């Protein structure tokens, strides 16, 4: 409908047009749309800035004035033409600070590259928008050389590079630049799913412990965006150093520097029990290593809720339980695909025994119990 | 006849609203002219001159002029955003140009295209 | 006529949002936000916060949908109420309460640019919003953005520079906007702003302030109250500046297309000024029909269409003044060889339109100066 396309419109405007996009960053669309930019200047110029500038400002009069309609694309989202408009300021930005982390790596400068990256990290909370209504933009990106599209260059770029350390700043733009990228993945298709196997190889260094649990989460939702693909899926294991899964289950595992509330924790089991079903739905130590650590984590969960019953009155209680459901779920699928299930989960196969009777209380306790996961918890039994 | 009965008004607002005489765009702000000039784009996208009746479709033409040379490029909308513009443009000017009876009309708008091509050629290559 | 032009009719964000509307020093606004420069960032950051959101509101903002019944009034043209604006006015409010402390002191010259910059948005803003003009005149000191703007015309009426000359153009480009967007009720309230007009009707004003302040005193005399109020001034009823700026002609660099256009307000204020109940007639008709009989036929140029017109409604005030008032005819003995010269050539020239007035005509048949002389002797000639 165009009466919902121009409500979209302006949704879209409105996300751009706000307080700082991201609370805490004193920076604005403005902060990009007119910049004094003091001192790469020359692929970059003061006169290109504000060519790109202009030109983001031309794509904004449009989307104020937008009607952008609607298998492929997950969800219709606008197709809006005045986003690859703002794809200039952006692109102007993005290269940005990614050419000054290139060179800062050739050296091995800071004091302008932080302010670049809070640049950019508005510039990628704009890209967010514009890749949560558009589909000019986010089908242009998906047609790179082979190669790659320029922005989807610029970003993988920065993003080894905030891959590669998790420093000052590549914490925060890599937690944005992942934003982004699952936004294009669920807006993506089959046909481009392949074209993130860069992004695959750049992934490991995403999820190595050091890595915040934000970022990590935001990595752990790509890759079960990625599992949706017969090329994407086999992307998984048989790399025995870790083959971005055996990682995965050590932080879960063990959660690193935990610096987070507790709801902020199982954020990262809940994405994980939900990758894991979407593998399943589809011999490592990447086979063996998911048993001990779902496991560990319904246990941990059990004993939360254990310590306190009650009623399912709090939004972290119920994830609490629904992720208890669909790990147990996932534990029964675990001891289906495999038979050394029992024999290789011994180190906390106890955690599990001693759950067990109480996990399966705490399932009938539930007024809605699925079936599968009664006869489940039942097979469990021993 | 719905078309004929307000033809020559229409030209005339037309010629009006868009004199022949420079600076006639500073009257009128760029935002509002920009989006008349992505109306004339989708407008050539429907391939007007063949699906509309009167060829007098010369004040259409008439208005492209008045985009292309009087008025600058990069002020309405980017030079990118119009350049893509008048590329749609010339690319529907072409497919009506495969097939029509007289040119008069078609004729000058692609000389002013080409003219503002052979201007900004020349710019890049301003002294080789 | 679904959309309503949200987007046209809205605070126009694309214009909002564009490049300087003004002659260069470009500006776009938070630009002005990432400018960090009543006299603090305290409330300065408020008043950036208040525009980002009326932003955020105006383009969110749906007041009038599919025909726009509520806009209601004596008002033609009510643009619509529009509340998003008004969030936006505190910013500019903040930005000329610190241009007039810098204009009250004998300091800085931005923010004079940044001055002029919100000028111009207070022109797209009282553009597209009945209910905020009415807040802007209604609210002594009510509105004190509006008393500090009758400030700035003032200190622009003396010691003019250059960055005033434009607060000159912008300023009554927001008045005449104002006074245009008000009803007849308004006028009354409209009158205190009334006041600071004769100080811009001073021989110092430029060309562009000039046609600006004529339209004022057209939309002003369009009142019953206004018009005598305005005419109670001592040099010449507040319009012998008026009439001698046409005849003293004091700027070169003005193109007599401005000064048609000039003329053209003039003459129809002065038509205004009849219809609510000459040396200057007599010169502009001069130069306009020296350069009209200069030309063979019809004017194929715009512009001397507008001439054209000039001379119709010109020789129509003519016929006018001199039914009313008998005293026309010695008021022109000091300039009668030009009137003898003019009326029928303008005449003839009118004749040569196509079209007929059979009033204008008949004004034509009134006057009818001819000849001009008796004969010349011959003798001794040259
Ligand atoms: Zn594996």
């Amino acid at each position: 409908w165009r009466q919902r396309s121009n409500t979209q419109g302006s949704i879209l405007i409105n996300l751009l047009l706000k307080q700082p996009l991201i609370p805490g960053s004193s920076l604005s669309l403005c902060h990009l749309l007119s910049s004094s930019s003091e001192s790469y200047d020359g692929s970059f110029s003061l006169s290109a800035l504000r060519e790109a500038q202009n030109l983001a400002f031309t794509g904004l009069n449009l989307v104020a004035r937008n009607e952008c309609s609607r298998g492929r694309r997950a969800f219709p989202l606008c197709q809006l033409p005045g986003a690859v408009h703002f794809l200039p300021l952006v692109q102007f930005f993005i290269g940005l600070h990614c050419q000054a982390l290139q060179d800062l790596a050739a050296a091995k400068p800071e004091d302008s590259v932080c302010i670049l990256e809070g640049f950019s990290v508005t510039a990628l909370s704009i890209l967010q928008h514009l890749v949560c209504h558009s589909g000019a933009v986010v089908s242009l990106l998906l047609s790179g050389v082979g190669g790659q599209h320029p922005l989807l260059k610029m970003l993988l770029h920065l993003l080894a590079f905030s891959s590669a350390a998790t420093g000052h700043l590549q914490a925060s733009v890599l937690t944005q630049c992942l934003k982004v990228l699952v936004k294009l993945a669920e807006n993506t298709s089959c046909d481009f799913l392949p074209r993130f196997q860069c992004v695959f190889q750049v992934l490991p260094k995403c999820l190595s412990p050091e890595t915040p649990l934000p970022s990590v989460l935001l990595a752990v939702e790509l890759l079960s965006l990625l599992a949706d693909h017969d090329q994407l899926a086999p992307q998984l294991c048989s790399h025995s150093e870790g083959c971005l899964l055996l990682l995965l289950y050590m932080y879960i595992t063990s959660r690193p520097d935990r610096v987070a509330l507790e709801t902020q924790w199982l954020q990262l089991e809940q994405e994980v029990v939900w990758l894991l079903a979407k593998l399943g739905v589809q011999n490592c130590q990447c086979n063996v290593e998911v048993v001990r650590a779902l496991t560990v984590m319904l246990h941990r969960q059990w004993l939360t809720v254990r310590r306190a019953g009650g009623p399912p009155r709090t939004d972290q209680q119920r994830r609490t339980v629904r992720c208890l459901r669909d790990t147990v779920l996932l534990l029964h699928g675990l001891s289906q695909k495999d038979k050394l299930f029992m024999m290789h989960c011994v180190e906390v196969l106890h955690q599990f025994d001693q759950v067990m009777p109480g996990v399966s209380m705490l399932i009938r306790g539930l007024p809605d119990v699925t079936d599968c996961e009664e006869a489940a918890l039942d097979d469990l039994c021993a | 006849d719905q078309l004929k009965l307000y033809e020559e008004p229409l030209s005339k607002l037309i010629k009006t609203l868009f004199p022949f005489e420079a600076e006639a765009y500073r009257n009128i702000e760029p935002v509002y002219l920009n989006m008349l000039l992505e109306k004339l784009c989708v407008m050539f996208e429907d391939g007007v001159l063949m699906r509309l009746k009167s060829d007098l479709k010369a004040a259409l033409c008439h208005l492209l002029q008045y985009f292309l040379k009087f008025v600058p490029a990069g002020y309405e909308s980017a030079l990118q955003v119009r350049k893509v513009y008048v590329r749609n443009i010339c690319k529907a000017l072409l497919d009506v140009l495969g097939i029509e009876v007289d040119a008069e009309y078609l004729l000058g708008p692609l000389y002013a295209a080409l003219k503002m091509e052979s201007m900004e050629i020349i710019e890049e290559i301003q002294c080789q």
